[PDB]
């Protein structure tokens, strides 16, 4: 499975052939409740955590499955 | 001229204002 996973440069999008290949979506404060925007970073895992206290926290596991709001494939 | 690694820093809010991080020099 592919992953969108916001790394380098732009989203780079990154094929995982172990066993992990979930795609997680996390997401917290970075200014929007200060004064920019929200966060958000993309990775792949074997056990995305379910860490929803505060954090909008997702996990899929399918090609480029982690795909944020803010910037997606338009 | 980019041999290092890779850092993204995407905040939703701004399709148009993405924060990158990546080495310069």
């Amino acid at each position: 499975i592919v992953c969108h996973t916001t790394a380098t440069s732009p989203i780079s999008a990154v094929t995982c052939p172990p066993g992990e290949n979930l795609c997680y979506r996390k997401m917290w404060c970075d200014a929007f409740c200060s004064s920019r925007g929200k966060v958000v970073e993309l990775g792949c895992a074997a056990t995305c955590p379910s860490k929803k206290p505060y954090e909008e926290v997702t996990c899929c596991s399918t090609d480029k499955c982690n795909p944020h709001p803010k910037q997606r494939p338009g | 001229e980019e041999r290092g690694w890779k850092h993204w820093v995407y905040y939703t809010c701004c399709p148009d204002t993405p924060y990158l991080d990546i080495t310069e020099e």
